[PDB]
């Protein structure tokens, strides 16, 4: 578990591309699971940014 | 949209990385190469529109 930008929802998946993929947190391309995610921005944002 | 812009490209180092990592654009999505393939692979002409 961790919390990322939206917009990077789409690289958390087995075979996927771009800096979190690549760099942050990588899947092996025979990944056996299930991936999950909810928007955060009421708990995760802060007015001044968190 | 009705006349769109076009250019061919020729005789230039294409890194794509910069494109890559700006993930900020909504789609980019392609068909017959996968997008991690275009720094290794390279082509005759481009065209862009």
């Amino acid at each position: 578990s961790f919390v990322i930008r939206g917009d990077e929802v789409r690289q958390i998946a087995p075979g996927q591309t771009g800096k979190i993929a690549d760099y942050n947190y990588k899947l092996p391309d025979d990944f056996t699971g299930c991936v999950i995610a909810w928007n955060s921005n009421n708990l995760d944002s802060k007015v001044g940014g968190n | 949209v009705y006349a769109w812009n076009r250019k061919r490209i020729s005789n230039c180092v294409a890194d794509y990385s910069v494109l890559y990592n700006s993930a900020s654009f909504s789609t980019f999505k392609c068909y017959g190469v996968s997008p991690t393939k275009l720094n290794d692979l390279c082509f005759t002409n481009v065209y862009a529109d």
